[PDB]
This record gives structure tokens, sequence and C-alpha cells, in this order.
């Protein structure tokens, strides 16, 4: 529960190291609401959510276009659509999560299985939960069930991989 | 405009979902009737929660 918020925050930092701040940007927002949606909060968790708000505003301000648009209001403006338009970002976030998730199942077809894959599967599971939480209103309950099945598939196969059943 | 090109290539974000269509083909070859009910999801789910602690950090 609360540990999931830490993984999401640390996972978001991983994308920044790769230069994909847009992906980490949505992950930080998911963990922020995650702490607020948590009935149990500690001074450390409550303060952690506040620090994330500063990053979200700093990240959005980086592409808000209030002044950056003057430098480039053409390509940056469209990029802002990714951050400002939640519906359009939802598709890209789903495509990114589905692209990573699709690769794991493709590897399941015949790709090599190893502990490294075990950690990657856990990372994909976090991305799916963020997509549902970030836009529950834009996702129907039936559509959400389809996403949960993909996460469940990893949960079942992830266990088989750790049991040495796959390989 | 270069929104798709900036993040990836000329391909459209929806095209990335087409790749997801291939995922169905992958699971389909493994077993079209491949359903969680056919896989011991109940026993595997409990064992994974213990394994999750192995790769995760507990306070």
């Amino acid at each position: 529960m609360a540990s999931n918020a830490a993984r999401v925050v640390a996972t978001a930092k991983d994308f920044d190291k790769v230069g994909l701040g847009i992906i980490g940007y949505y992950l930080q927002l998911y963990a922020v609401e995650l702490i607020l949606s948590e009935e149990d909060r500690s001074q450390e968790m409550t303060a952690l959510a506040t620090e994330l708000l500063d990053t979200i505003e700093a990240f959005k301000k980086e592409i808000g276009g209030e002044s950056e648009a003057e430098d480039s209001d053409k390509s940056l403006h469209v990029m802002n659509t990714l951050i400002h338009d939640q519906e359009k970002a939802k598709i890209y976030m789903l495509n990114f999560t589905m692209s990573l998730y699709n690769e794991k199942l493709k590897q399941l077809k015949d790709g090599p299985w190893d502990v490294m894959l075990k950690r990657s599967l856990w990372c994909c599971i976090d991305l799916f939960s963020c997509i549902l939480h970030l836009w529950k209103e834009n996702i129907s309950e039936t559509s959400t069930n389809s996403l949960q099945k993909r996460i469940k598939y990893c949960k079942i196969y992830l266990s088989k991989l750790a049991k040495g059943e796959i390989g | 405009i270069n929104i798709d090109k900036l993040q990836d290539m000329q391909d459209e974000m929806l095209d990335l979902i087409e790749q997801g269509d291939e995922l169905q083909e992958v699971l389909a070859m493994n077993n079209n009737s491949g359903e969680l009910d056919d896989i011991s999801d109940a026993e595997l789910d409990a064992e994974l929660d213990a394994l999750a602690q192995e790769d995760f950090t507990l306070p």
C-alpha cells in the first residue's frame, strides 16, 4: 500500500535519468493522489506529498509555455498538450505502458527469462495502476477490468518465473 | 505536429497500440483458451506476495 507510493516515486526518478520526464511526471502525480487517498499518513508521508507538488508545478512550468513558449511556442505548445490534455496523455501513457507490457509477454513467448525480467515485470505493474488512478473518470469500469487482467497475468507468470517453472 | 515525432517516430500513438495487437497473437499461440482459471492463479498469487517482499524493501 504505502510502499507502492515509494516505488512509484523512485520509479519516476528512473525515467528522469533516461530523459523521459513526461512519464515520470505522470507517475509523481499518481503517487501524490495515492498518499492523499491513503487513510494512514505519517509526518514523512505527508511531507513527501508536499515536495511532489513542487516538482509537478516545476515540471509543468518547465513546459507550461508561460515564457518557454516565447522561445518556442510551436513544438513546445504541442508537447504541453501531452501534459495539459489528460485525455491525449492517457493514450500515450497507455501506449508506453502497453509497449513495455507487450515486450514482456513477447519475451514470454520465447525470450530468455531471468531475475532481471522479474524486477521489470514489477515495474510494469506499477505503470498500469497509475494509468487507472490518473484517469479513472476517462476509463470505463469494463475497460479497467481488461487492464487489470493484464496486470493479473504478470502476477501469475511472475510467480511461475520465480518458481523456476518458466525457462 | 512533431508531437508524435518528438516522443517517438512519425508513427502515431494509436499505431503503438497496433503493436499491442501482436501481444494478443503471442498469447493466442500459447493457448487461445489460456485463461487465468486454467493457471493456478490462487496458489501463485499467495506465493508471489511472499516473493514480492523478497524483491521489495520492507520498512
